[PDB]
């Protein structure tokens, strides 16, 4: 209220909702967003009307991106060298969104910052899979961060259970003390419940220390599908009483999109969750931290 | 005055439905307008007017899918070249098999050709799906430049007098110049019948943007929408039709060589609408 002044919001609340979505935020978050401006604006000069949409909206974009507190690998994995376990980490995501790719940047990092990794190849289906992860591992072991060994690819080709090998490579990576391990798996569409079943049953079983969904930039709705249906079946198909869950996102592709940078906020909405990387390329250097301020910037001008 | 909520009603209802198949904002709003067009609720007789509306709603989608140009297809004997484009992970490599298999079942001499000199594991992979298709294959795990690759590969599968020859291409998106560049370099080199740019059904606003883009730097004559199997939309369709100027040809429906099938306009627009 008043009811021209609700009438003067839901206006320009509307152009706004319009604005996210050819930006490629999802429709319903787009939707979502603008009734919580409308229940924090109203109850309290069109020019300001506009300017305090526009302000408004903003604000929440910005805490919507940044939930909770930043999440901290490299000290993290301190934390289980000194309880002696691997800190072992799992990529998950939908066909061909940058899983595989991201993973060996991932590593490149964590070995310049002086971490032994042991890369699991737990993609044994899709054809090139392996050759494709031992290709990475033969370019990270050149960091050399000689004696000892910083990078190894774990793997049993093709055609075998990826849970099983994900317990092997980590129990192997325990006994020959690589400080993290790196899990890839295979892409798998969001409602293929078989898939998401054995995705599930990889990590109830092996309980890793961190998962990472990996969505592209690229996506436009079915970033809110993927999402809940990855944190369903994970939800779901728990042994524990404790349900394991998406731990943060690797959003990759984010120089393929210019300004149309909307994916972000439907996967930052739909979980609690932060962005942990951000794919900006296809070499080991294109992964970036996710600037909130840069992001809602773009999100503003189109 | 009933009429007029009534019509508003139903289209606000197709709108929301249609950005949600992450059709383009801008073509959900054209569409609106053009429904609204066509369609005079004062001539109405007492007869149905949702009937009448989903109608309109079907007819003017049924447009925005057609290009009206006639697909492009494959001419026994001579040599038909055929050249794949499409964004990182679009499903390049694994529908080239698709359509090799395809071709080959329909009784055609089909080969394959990896010229993606970029990707980790890239020949690998397309070799191991030539490989178990039974479907020769050409590639390199030495050369680097993805014009000689694809130069040779032709040419070879020529001199053995081949039907369907397939090159498989990097991924590449439109801000890079230099791939932009090297896609057209290899599209000389080998003057193919028939470029399909490839897109996965996933993919949201930002689709015309890129899909006009490979139009401008090379002549895309084909879509194949990938990733639609089971509950995909693939609503960005339509702005790789118009952005492209090419039919949708096929429809890629799960990761296996023979989930591939010939794309029809009706049951896709169906799923899409509802
Ligand atoms: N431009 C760009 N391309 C990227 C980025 N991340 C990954 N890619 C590209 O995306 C394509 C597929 O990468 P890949 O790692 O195979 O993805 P995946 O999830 O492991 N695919 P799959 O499910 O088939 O195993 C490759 O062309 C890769 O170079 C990124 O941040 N930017
Ligand atoms: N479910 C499903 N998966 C598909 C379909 N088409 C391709 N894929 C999967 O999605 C990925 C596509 O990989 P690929 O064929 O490498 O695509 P690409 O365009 O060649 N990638 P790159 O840019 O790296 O060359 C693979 O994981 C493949 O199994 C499809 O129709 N359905
Ligand atoms: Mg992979
Ligand atoms: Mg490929």
């Amino acid at each position: 209220m008043g009811s021209l002044s609700r009438e003067d919001m839901e206006s320009v609340l509307d152009k706004m909702r319009d604005h996210l979505i050819a930006k490629n935020v999802a429709a319903d978050i787009a939707v979502q967003l603008c009734e919580s401006v409308a229940n924090k604006l109203e109850g309290k000069t069109f020019s300001t009307v506009t300017s305090t949409v526009k302000q408004a909206l903003q604000e929440s974009l910005v805490q919507i991106l940044q939930p909770q507190r930043r999440v901290d690998m490299l000290r993290d994995i301190m934390d289980a060298q000194r309880r002696q376990r691997p800190y072992v980490v799992t990529f998950c995501g939908v066909n061909g969104v940058g899983k595989s790719t991201n993973l060996a940047k991932i590593s490149f990092w964590l070995l310049e910052n002086g971490f032994s990794v042991l890369i699991a190849a737990c993609d044994t289906f899709r054809a090139g899979a392996v050759e494709q992860l031992r290709t990475h591992t033969r370019r990270l072991s050149a960091l050399h961060p000689g004696g000892r060994t910083m990078v190894q690819l774990f793997e049993k080709g093709y055609g075998k259970d990826a849970a099983g090998i994900a317990m092997e490579a980590i129990a192997f990576a325990r006994n020959q003390g690589f400080d993290v391990v790196l899990v890839d798996t295979a892409g798998r569409m969001q409602d293929n419940a078989p898939l998401m079943t054995a995705l599930a049953k990889l990590i109830t079983v092996n309980t890793p220390d961190l998962v990472l969904f990996v969505g592209e930039a690229l996506v436009g709705n079915e970033a809110v599908d993927q999402l809940v249906k990855f944190n369903r079946a994970l939800a779901d198909h728990s042994m524990a009483q404790t349900p394991r869950l998406i731990d943060g996102i690797v959003l990759t592709k984010f120089d393929t999109i210019d300004d149309k940078v909307g994916a972000a906020i439907s996967m930052t909405y739909i979980t609690s969750k932060p962005i942990v990387f951000v794919g900006t390329g296809q070499t080991y250097c294109d992964l970036r931290s996710l600037n909130a301020k840069a992001v809602v910037a773009a999100l503003m001008k189109a | 005055i009933i009429n007029e909520e009534v019509l508003n009603a139903m289209l606000k209802e197709v709108c929301t439905a249609l950005l949600e198949a992450d059709v383009n904002i801008k073509l959900v709003k054209q569409l609106r307008e053009n429904v609204k067009s066509a369609i005079d609720l004062e001539e109405m007789a007492s007869l149905n007017k949702r009937k009448m509306i989903q109608h309109a709603v079907f007819k003017e989608l049924v447009k925005l899918v057609d290009p009206g140009v006639k697909a492009w297809t494959p001419t026994k004997g001579k040599q038909n070249v055929i050249m794949f484009v499409g964004l990182q992970g679009s499903g390049k490599t694994t529908t080239c098999s698709k359509l090799a298999y395809y071709y080959q079942r329909k009784g055609w001499k089909t080969c394959l050709i990896c010229a993606d000199t970029f990707r980790a594991g890239a020949f690998d992979q397309l070799k191991q799906n030539a490989t178990k298709a039974r479907i020769p294959f050409y590639g390199s795990y030495t050369e680097m430049d993805p014009v000689i690759i694809a130069s040779e590969g032709v040419e070879k599968f020529k001199n053995e007098n081949f039907e369907i020859i397939i090159v498989d291409t990097s991924g590449r998106h439109k801000q890079e110049d230099s791939l932009f560049e090297e896609m057209l370099q290899v599209a000389n080199a080998i003057q193919p019948d028939n470029i399909v740019y490839v897109m996965d059904a996933s993919i949201g606003q930002a689709c015309e943007a890129q899909a006009k883009a490979f139009k401008d730097k090379v002549d895309v004559a084909s879509v194949i929408v990938t990733k639609l199997d089971g509950h995909a939309k693939g609503g960005g369709a339509l702005s790789a039709v118009a952005a492209t100027k090419s039919p949708i040809i096929f429809i890629g429906t799960g990761e296996h060589i023979d989930d591939f099938e010939p794309f029809k306009t009706q049951p896709f627009i169906s799923k899409l609408l509802g």
